DNA sequence: ATCAATATCCACCTGCAGATTCTACCAAAAGTGTATTTGGAAACTGCTCCATCAAAAGGCATGTTCAGCTGAATTCAGCTGAACATGCCTTTTGATGGAGCAGTTTCCAAATACACTTTTGGTAGAATCTGCAGGTGGATATTGAT
DNA sequence: ATCAATATCCACCTGCAGATTCTACCAAAAGTGTATTTGGAAACTGCTCCATCAAAAGGCATGTTCAGCTGAATTCAGCTGAACATGCCTTTTGATGGAGCAGTTTCCAAATACACTTTTGGTAGAATCTGCAGGTGGATATTGAT
């Protein structure tokens, strides 16, 4: 049989979502969530389709910046795994805690 | 001359409400002074943009309201809102 | 002549703040119950702050508010502290706070 | 809901973040401060909507919401 | 006769000068801060396009999509430091992987 | 409904007469000209106020992009903004 | 008189007492040289925009709002000198 | 003679310097240095005293900020002594230089 | 190092359809001409408030020594998270078709601007109380050596 | 598990610098009478937005195997903290010249306000076209193994 090593489909798919602008979570999901959400402030609420498509341009970007901060982070602490720590120091020092 | 306003009037009366027995130093009353004047800039200036999001020409007590929703974290928002209602239906029992 | 401050039962100037919102260009007009209730939310806040700043005063055992109480007050305070996140407070000093990690093991 | 935001697409996330390896923890880390994100958005864009007494959350709503966040976005109206 | 063509420019100078007033700034605006100001957005925005048509030919492409300008604005120091709070959609991040996480 | 689409194509077609523009990347540039439009003119807007004046000038509007952009992109946008006004108020 | 190498009176003491109020118990010895590093950068970007604001108002003498409205322009919002 | 341990004082200092609010930079040298840059910007012009001291309140709170959060990087490496490498991350990741 | 056998990447050409670009006529600006209104440049000028100085004194900065203990560098194994082949289902289209509802007018009543003419509440600067800052010495912890 | 060695509480005292109060002004808030416009209040479309519905193709969940990364445990050169001895320079204090901030006027040049005249930018259908997306065929990168 065939097989890669652990860490190079890792970078492969690095290479990859980098080289793209797709969106990566799937659209349906995200528009169950928003509107759930959404529930909770005000009640029967339509949402144009633009909107939808902002709420998670708008997010994927937020959750890739926040990935970014947290490999640093990860690599200050002489790692290569990002941990719930990581993001817990990312978000503390941009001032979201 | 020339006479510069500021907030210091007010800012002891609401002290000597809330606890009449203590003063306070003028570096804390320009610190106070500071605070009115930022929390007024924000909350006209969300306001502003409000009523002009909404294409209307006028700021209504219902702007300023929505912008302390949108500025003020909740439970300070809430018992903002609520002061400021009061204050706005006992004003126009003339 | 009865102030719209006493009208409303303010203790903040209800004129000057309708003033201040004509000459500070928010809004080609201003409707007669913005001045109020603005004028209601910033004594509110400043009474609220105060509250906080004269117990501090209190604890450190001083009959005047100086800077510092007001500090530990917005500090301490988690609402007042995410309303004032990027605002310094000169002559303020900062919250007693040690890491753990740090402490005689 | 919230769960239905699968790994394989928080790993994507990462991947486009450039991390290599991922903890296992990492996927519930995720999803807690994406919710705490669309909380805050929308509790924003959705004030808006009602001060516009409207029945319908706009792009600009959105947009305006954003803004207010820091995370001004272009593309949509502003 | 218009006024974007007496200062040479292709932006609007006149719905700048309404944009202006209408935006409640000041209660008079000066006759050749519209002007001015028209010229800064134009400059701005050929610096933007400029960069982003570089994008476009070294892709090999003739349309200039969002890739592109995001590309021309994270690669060049000074239009990213001018919205680095900005988020362009469809945009993508720029290709980087930390040498620490390399192969050998 | 307005835009400034019709003068981001025509500044393109300075620059790049060859090449043309996505409708998503004419937003995004629409979205930019809002933007930076924004932030000029309440700039602006403050320099009157904290010097009690009363107008926004184009000297206003030069000190507020000389706060805003980081020169040297600062450096050419004043010049093409007192070179249009120059050319201006000659004719 | 001529005014050279200044920010070597922000002595190593006090970057020392800085770092304490802010939580530090052991510093490396090149931290001194950093924190000057970007002090200077802080002051820099403050007092540029500072004198933007002396300079638009064609006075010679830089205000104290001056400054308010710089550190207010970089988000360093600053309480107890605002007027 | 007595001796303290290493970091015995350390902490002795950071409760002494976090219960204060004195400034922590002397007057003269921090005006001097001020002087300095704004004389590398434009020439001959004055400073107001409370501008000094503006400039002095908003440099020491910028900075003491920084070295909070400098010390949570140094901790996060499992170390105790804050680094330049710690600065230079924590100004990354507030957005000051990236 | 390379020899080999996966699999991955990469051009070169490909043909169609979702978008782009270009045409063709209309309200809302925008430019124009005239008449008023006025914001702030110009010019003295009172006068804070800033730069600078002298002098003396003691608070701290500098530099040096010595060693405690931190950070780095190392070895090692358990175990977590990557790579996969598998198997099933939830996301994705794609119109379809009804309907809530964001957008438009049009009267006009209520609310706001506005132009003056009184009527104070606030501010600047006297005057007059009064915390608490910054010494002082006891009691109380807290350290660190034996 | 002790005592010295010091640091850090705290409480007490007391004149002075920084409050608090006591005052006449006067700028601006308030009262009143017209003039303007405001933004709901019903009346009706057209959008976009929900909502089923119904295949296929993906793309997710899940199990198994182990490569190798994260933590832990050691070891140790040496960096950085603690203590000093010295003497520099910041601080404090009080005085003086004068630059230049800021209060007044005065008075054009430049802005606002109408009122028609004129042009342009936006729409919504008509005439192109770049690039996705799919198809081989060839080097490329990766990982096994004498």
């Amino acid at each position: 049989p065939h097989r890669y090593r652990p860490g190079t489909v890792a970078l492969r798919e690095i290479r990859r979502y980098q080289k793209a602008t797709e969106l990566l979570i799937r659209k349906l999901p995200f528009q169950r969530l928003v509107r759930e959400i959404a529930q909770d402030f005000k009640t029967d609420l339509r949402f144009q389709s633009a909107a939808i498509g902002a709420l998670q341009e708008a997010s994927e970007a937020y959750l890739v910046g926040l990935f970014e901060d947290t490999n640093l982070c990860a690599i200050h602490a002489k790692r290569v795994t990002i941990m719930p720590k990581d993001i817990q120091l990312a978000r503390r020092i941009r001032g979201e805690r | 001359r020339g006479r510069k306003e500021s907030y210091s009037i007010y800012v002891y009366k609401v002290l000597k409400q809330v606890h009449p027995d203590t003063g306070i130093s003028s570096k804390a009353m320009g610190i106070m002074n500071s605070f009115v004047n930022d929390i007024f800039e924000r909350i006209a200036s969300e306001a502003s943009r409000l009523a002009h999001y909404n294409k209307r020409s006028t700021i209504t007590s219902r702007e300023v309201q929505t912008a302390v929703r949108l500025l003020l974290p909740g439970e300070l928002a809430k018992h903002a809102v609520s002061e400021g209602t009061k204050a706005v239906t006992k004003y126009t029992s003339s | 002549a009865k102030t719209r401050s006493s009208r409303a039962g303010l203790q903040f100037p209800v004129g000057r703040v309708h003033r201040l919102l004509r000459k500070g260009n928010y809004s080609e007009r201003v409707g007669a119950g913005a001045p109020v209730y603005l004028a209601a939310v910033l004594e509110y806040l400043t009474a609220e702050i105060l509250e906080l700043a004269g117990n501090a005063a209190r604890d450190n055992k001083k009959t005047r508010i100086i800077p510092r109480h007001l500090q530990l007050a917005i500090r301490n305070d988690e609402e007042l502290n995410k309303l004032l996140g990027r605002v310094t407070i000169a002559q303020g000093g900062v919250l007693p706070n040690i890491q753990a990690v740090l402490l005689p093991k | 809901n919230i769960q239905g935001i699968t790994k394989p697409a928080i790993r994507r996330l990462a991947r486009r973040g450039g991390v290599k390896r991922i903890s296992g923890l990492i996927y519930e880390e995720t999803r807690g401060v994406l919710k705490v994100f669309l909380e805050n958005v929308i509790r924003d864009a959705v004030t808006y909507t009602e001060h516009a007494k409207r029945k319908t959350v706009t792009a600009m709503d959105v947009v305006y919401a954003l803004k207010r966040q820091g995370r001004t976005l272009y593309g949509f109206g502003g």
